[PDB]
């Protein structure tokens, strides 16, 4: 049963998003299992239909989930020092 | 863009 645009209409914003995260999280984790959640949580941020694209491209999630680590470890760094 | 202090997500399940 995939995630469809329609299954996401019938719900509040806020549902959307955690809807759109379980679909995304199993993904994400399997590419980095240690900054999965806050990986998902970053992504989250984005407009629901360019995550819809997201979850139906695996070339437009990896390039993005590629930034989001490349960011949270530029802060990491920053914090770090 | 991507802000590194988002919330993190919590998945109904890990096993996912």
């Amino acid at each position: 049963s995939p995630l469809t645009a329609s299954m996401l209409a019938s719900a509040p914003p806020q549902e959307q998003k955690q809807m759109l995260g379980e679909r995304l999280f199993p993904l994400i984790q399997a590419m980095h299992p240690t900054l999965a959640g806050k990986i998902t949580g970053m992504l989250l941020e984005i407009d629901n239909s360019e995550l819809l694209h997201m979850l139906e491209s695996p070339e437009s999630l990896r390039s993005k989930v590629d930034e989001a680590v490349a960011v949270l470890q530029a802060h990491q760094a920053k914090e770090a020092a | 863009t991507l802000n590194p202090n988002a919330k993190e997500f919590n998945p109904r399940s890990f096993s996912q």
